[PDB]
């Protein structure tokens, strides 16, 4: 939004440009890394998917990944950065660039590995607003990520739906032009947070949990075979925190209609009312699935995953406010309740049962 | 919530807060008036109502004096809002030269417009309930003396606060701030034990809050000075003293009942008054000066070698006036009088710094130098004096301050402020009149007739050849706002070129009018020496081509409104402000502006009833300054409404094409900016490009924020509208 | 499907030429030319109906015709419409029924309307 032609105009051609470099990747190599074709090896050299979600270093990999992608439009009239669409802001329909049927580079991608262009199947106050805002509420980075990753993949769930070739799947998502653009946004959200912290004097270009893991280098960005010097340089965890040396800028880190200072007031304002949350333990599973809540509807949230993905388990719980549910039943967090859930696979079936254990249910004043 | 000048209030606003005050005051509870009037002084509720030793609660002689009273004023505000007043607690400038108290708090009674009954004015008096005698507040005695003698170069109150705004450090500012404010307390209070002479009962008199709404605004002014000055505005000189919980406010639910003030009983976050306390002021203009203009005056002030008489003021129980004398030989000289405010049960207080009093002009008029042998005499008289011994207060000392600043030059060499011609000082009036004569004196290109001539038949459209002629003034009327933006700028710049430091003023015709501003109506005016008529603001102006004076005969109206609705012009402009895109606004915008052109334009065709002869009457400058102001109000509204403000997407054809007469450089007009910014697209952003800001963007008492609500409230109505398709005819026509 | 294509179009940035029309007591055809460098292109055309015996009419607003695609052909980006530096102007050759004749311009000049997408 707010684009002025031909600002829109330059880009398609650039996206068009890299559709085949196709040597460096040119774009398929650039696609593989999140995508299906096998990124790396266990020392036994077994196939892994070099996807770096599910961990705490989740943003860096991507935020980069935009870079790799972002660089890729290099001097191809890559006159401005990949745009972002703020899925937080409620929207009746999808965004043009990726809709226009004819002569548009954002409609789809192709996949040499499958012989096909991507297929997408969209599925039906703003929900994401509420969900993201919580993430912002948090002050620990780790605490933030779990919500930040889960708020994120909610869209890879809904944009793609039931096609293997799609955004719902790990395997071929990276292939669809829609994916980066969703990202800029995800990345933007992260940036906003950093500004938030900074406002609060908490660490923003650093992070105290866990010291373990930010230090592990990241492939493919690690790999020798990445012919972009920059990413390797920040291939690490701890670099890549200060996105400033990227170097890019977002037009404005303001959540919709809010100064950052304004934003904290907001969150602070929200925080008055005592809330009640549910938190799940989520852990790796090969398939990708959506999960639907109940007590009235309490749902819902989604998990992103695919075959041959590195397994992962979150350190912390994932929280989802269910207070509206209680009022719905008129309960006081006092009267006691059964929190009933459901968990569908992205493919048509089949809501298999946990898997995830039991949800805890906790109360925050106030 | 908007805090306005007492004079700026409409009768609606005046009556609505009178009822609110009436209700708040009339009926007594712990949430009532008296309970609040008792916060400041003498039921003696501090440190606790329990037990043995109790003193007045309010903080004085300390850096937290303004913090404390900011809360009390806020308490009063919320209390009135809750009882049906749309406006925050209004203020009155005492800095303005005034002979007597404003009618709002002066009148004993007032008439109810609806009931047509005359009932007691709530702001004249106030009962004192904790005593059983009653009533008994009585501001009736005013001390010596209102206009003179006190100081002044000039205005007692104005000088002292000027000096206050001058200081860099908070405490340095605070002393001068408080003790100057102290005077109007003792001044209005007089010999009367009650009503503001005594710290005890001062807050019972309703003037107190109108008083301290001003005091609060003054702090806000100083605060804005500091950010421009680029220096810290918080109270660091007394850092510990900010963390002490404000005495009567911090108390628990029975003793104090206001949430907002209790959270802020620790003044640390009280500084950002707009965010935390949710109010603001109509203007932060001090005197006639804007905030940037304000720093200029203190620079001219700070460039002189100054000598002061410094007083260390500590608490003596009574409230007292000390009269200062400079005695350099034989008899002495009266250099001024300062007041210290107190009571028998006052909280014990003492200033860390010294109060500086200027004494600089006492020396000059004494035929005495700074370093000559002289004593200072003080005679301390109690307000119930029974005059006090001079030892009651420690002896004053003289302080010498050498000239200092080189902060020049300054980025406001281009900056201007446009104010009301109805609000102007006689000094400022004469300054405008002389400047305009020189403007009018020039008969060729750099002069006043040329800029007025852009409304003339002189043919610049097209050129060099134009086969057949028409007037080159921009109408049509999409680009009407832009062109007059530049015309009013030319009128301004040429007027600035001729010895003037201000911007082109305006007059509010959205608001009702009795007669034309004093600046215009009269043929002859009196200069400081006394003078024949220049004038040059009477309609008399020679049009070189027509060789006559553009006479302007008034019309039969204009005063229609009753209590209920706004003036017809106010209604029109609201409908104009409603619109989303520029053109739908523009049509209403100007058709509204066409009014006065026809209203001061009488039968006479030489008047501004015709757009050909229109600009030769100088009120045109005032008119389309205000016309331009509305266009600026809109731009702020569009920003508020999250829509395009310094651009537009309709009628690009004319909006991208440079104006006919301004774009013809360089021989035809001297202005650097109207040449560079001649394209309508460039003239949109007036703030950055033309370097001038307006007095206020308030419309008919409604702020921009309130305006949008009023605009929205109307839009909720189911309403019919009649539309008119208008074409240009040579005649100047009234259509009913 | 109709509303589908309509909503589709509002999602594109578009440029229009606004025409205030009225009865000129005779029918006529209005050809629209937008000239960038004084190089002129036939952008679009408007027809007006009327007669010797006519009921005088003035439109309540202006009819629109989009030059959006025409601009794309001249490779002058919608952004350049705002720029004074860039040279674009709008011209109309009004031509009557009997031929030529042609009418001296009795119809108000067209305006550029930029409709940003939603
Ligand atoms: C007016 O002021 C005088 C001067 O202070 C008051 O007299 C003092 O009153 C206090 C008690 O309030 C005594 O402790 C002092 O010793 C008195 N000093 C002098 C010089 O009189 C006097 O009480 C006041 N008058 C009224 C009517 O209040
Ligand atoms: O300050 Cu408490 O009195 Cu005006
Ligand atoms: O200016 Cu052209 O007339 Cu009000």
């Amino acid at each position: 939004n707010s684009l002025t032609p031909s600002e829109i105009e330059n880009l398609r051609n650039a996206l068009a440009a890299v559709q085949a470099d196709k040597t460096d990747a040119g774009y398929q190599k650039i696609a593989s890394f999140h995508g299906m074709p096998l990124s790396c090896q266990y020392p036994d050299g077994t196939a892994f998917a070099c996807c770096q979600h599910g961990m705490v270093t989740f943003p860096h990999w991507h935020r980069l990944y935009m870079k790799q992608m972002e660089d890729a439009l290099k001097a191809k009239g890559a006159k401005i950065g990949i745009p972002y669409w703020d899925w937080t802001t409620a929207f009746h329909s999808l965004p043009i660039l990726v809709t226009e049927p004819k002569n548009n580079p954002f409609h789809h991608g192709y996949i040499d590995v499958a012989d096909t262009k991507t297929t997408r199947d969209p599925r039906p106050q703003s929900f994401f607003y509420r969900q993201i805002a919580f993430a912002l509420e948090q002050r620990d980075f780790c605490d933030f990520e779990i919500q930040f990753e889960m708020g994120h993949n909610a869209i890879h769930s809904w944009v793609g739906g039931p096609s293997p070739y799609g955004m719902s799947t790990l395997h071929y998502t990276s292939y669809d032009p829609l994916f980066y653009v969703h990202h800029s946004n995800t990345d933007r959200i992260w940036a906003i947070w950093q500004a938030l912290q900074k406002y609060r004097g908490l660490p923003y270009n650093s992070a105290n949990c866990e010291i373990n893991k930010l230090k592990k280098p990241m492939m493919p960005f690690s790999s020798e075979d990445n012919p972009n010097e920059v990413t390797k340089a920040h291939s690490t965890g701890y670099k890549s925190f200060d996105y400033q040396q990227l170097n890019y800028e977002y037009d404005n880190l303001n959540f919709h209609g809010m100064t950052i200072p304004q934003l904290e007031v907001h969150l602070k304002k929200i925080q008055e009312k005592d809330r009640v949350f549910a938190g799940f333990l989520l852990r790796a599973i090969g398939q990708s699935a959506d999960v639907n809540f109940d007590v009235t509807f309490g749902g819902t949230f989604c998990v992103l995953g695919g075959d041959y993905e590195m397994p992962w388990a979150f350190d912390r719980l994932f929280l989802y406010d269910i207070s509206k549910s209680l009022v719905h039943l008129r309960l006081d967090a006092h009267d006691d309740f059964d929190i009933k859930v459901t968990i569908m696979g992205i493919d048509g079936k089949s809501l298999p049962p946990n898997l995830l254990p039991s949800p805890t249910i906790l109360f925050k004043p106030g | 919530r908007f805090r306005k000048d007492i004079s700026s209030l409409t009768t609606e606003e005046e009556y609505e807060l009178r009822v609110a005050m009436e209700r708040f005051m009339s009926d007594k509870s712990i949430n009532g008036y008296q309970a609040l009037a008792e916060f400041h002084g003498l039921p003696a509720k501090c440190p606790r109502p329990d037990a043995l030793n109790r003193v007045a609660c309010c903080i004085h002689g300390m850096a937290t004096f303004p913090h404390w009273h900011r809360l009390v004023v806020m308490q009063f505000e919320n209390a009135l809002f809750t009882r049906g007043s749309p406006i925050g607690v209004p203020y009155w400038d005492w800095t303005k030269p005034f002979t007597a108290l404003p009618s709002l708090l002066a009148d004993e009674t007032y008439v109810d417009p609806y009931t047509k009954e005359t009932k007691p004015n709530p702001f004249f008096k106030a009962p004192i309930e904790f005593l059983k005698a009653g009533v008994h507040t009585s501001r009736q005695i005013d001390e010596r003396l209102f206009k003179q003698p006190s100081k002044g170069d000039h205005g007692f109150l104005y000088d002292g606060l000027s000096l206050a705004f001058e200081q860099d450090d908070f405490c340095d500012f605070e002393v001068q701030f408080e003790v100057t404010h102290n005077s109007i307390h003792a001044w209005t209070g007089g010999s009367e034990p009650y009503s503001m002479s005594s710290l005890h009962y001062t807050s019972f008199d309703p003037m107190f809050w109108l008083h301290h709404s001003q005091v609060d605004r003054l702090w806000a002014i100083w605060q804005a000075l500091q950010i421009q000055r680029g220096k810290p505005y918080k109270t660091y000189c007394a850092n510990s003293e900010v963390y002490r919980p404000m005495k009567p406010f911090a108390f628990k639910s029975p003793l104090n009942n206001d949430e907002k003030t209790r959270e802020h009983s620790v003044p640390t976050d009280v500084y950002d008054y707009q965010a935390e306390l949710a109010y603001t002021y109509d203007t932060l203009f001090f005197g006639g000066l804007s905030i940037r203009e304000l720093q200029r005056y203190v620079e001219e002030a700070k460039s002189k070698d100054r000598v002061f008489a410094g007083f260390l003021l500590m608490g003596i129980q009574t409230s007292a006036n000390v009269d200062l004398f400079v005695v350099a030989g034989g008899n002495e000289f009266f250099v001024g009088s300062i007041a210290v405010l107190g009571g028998s049960k006052e909280m014990t207080w003492r200033f860390d710094r010294v109060y500086k009093h200027e004494i600089t002009d006492a020396l000059g008029a004494l035929g005495v130098d700074m370093f000559a042998e002289y004593t200072l005499r003080v005679d301390i008289k109690d307000v119930n004096g029974t005059a006090l011994p001079p030892t009651a207060i420690p002896p004053p000392i003289v302080i010498f301050v050498p000239g200092i600043a080189d902060a020049n030059v300054k980025f406001d060499e281009q900056h201007r402020s446009r104010k009301n011609v109805d609000s102007m000082t006689v000094s400022e009036m004469n300054a405008l009149r002389t400047a305009m004569a020189a403007f009018a004196a020039d008969k060729e290109v750099t002069g006043y007739q040329q800029v007025a001539a852009f409304h003339g038949s002189t043919q610049w459209c097209p050129s060099p050849d134009a086969a057949q002629k028409y007037a080159c003034c921009h109408h049509g009327m999409a680009t009407f706002p832009h062109w007059h933006r530049l015309i009013a700028l030319n009128f301004e710049n040429g007027l600035r070129r001729n010895g003037w430091s201000g911007g082109l003023p305006y007059w509010d015709w959205t608001r009702p009018i009795d007669a034309l501003p004093a600046l215009v109506l009269e043929a002859e005016y009196t200069d400081a020496n006394g003078e024949a008529k220049p004038n040059p603001f009477f309609s008399g102006a020679i049009d070189s081509i027509g060789a006559s004076t553009s006479r302007a005969p008034t019309e039969a109206l204009y005063e229609k409104p009753d209590f209920g609705k706004y003036t017809h012009l106010a209604n029109e402009i609201i409908s104009a402000l409603e619109q989303e895109d520029f053109c739908d606004f523009e049509v209403q915008y100007e058709i509204a502006h066409n009014h006065i052109h026809a209203l001061v334009g009488g039968t006479e065709a030489v008047s501004m009833a015709s757009l050909e002869y229109s600009a030769f009457d100088p009120i045109f400058m005032l008119h389309h300054s205000n016309v331009d102001r509305i266009w600026a109000t809109w731009q702020a509204l569009q920003k508020f409404r999250g829509k395009a403000y310094n651009s537009a997407n309709c009628a690009i054809e004319i909006l991208r094409k440079p104006m006919s007469p301004f774009s013809l450089a360089s021989d035809i007009n001297p202005d650097a900016m109207t040449r560079e910014y001649s394209v309508p697209f460039d003239v949109f952003n007036y703030k950055k490009n033309f370097h001038y800001e307006y007095d206020t963007l308030e419309l008919n008492g409604l702020s921009i924020a309130q305006l949008s609500r009023e605009i929205n409230r109307r839009k909720a109505k189911n309403r019919v509208a009649v539309t008119f398709m208008l074409e240009g005819l040579k005649k100047s026509l009234l259509v009913e | 499907q109709l509303e589908a294509l309509i909503q589709k179009q509002k999602k594109a940035d578009r440029v229009f030429a606004g025409f205030l029309l009225h009865g000129i007591k005779i029918s006529a055809d209005v050809h629209l030319k937008i000239c960038i460098e004084a190089d002129c292109q036939e952008a679009g055309v408007i027809f007006v109906l009327g007669g010797e015996t006519e009921m005088p009419w003035h439109f309540d607003r202006n009819y629109k015709m989009d030059i959006t695609d025409v601009l794309k052909k001249r490779n002058i980006p919608p952004e350049a419409l705002f720029e004074h530096d860039s040279k674009i102007r709008l011209e109309v050759e009004i031509k009557s029924v009997d031929g030529a004749v042609l009418d001296p311009n009795s119809l108000p000049k067209p305006s550029l309307i930029y409709a940003p997408a939603k």
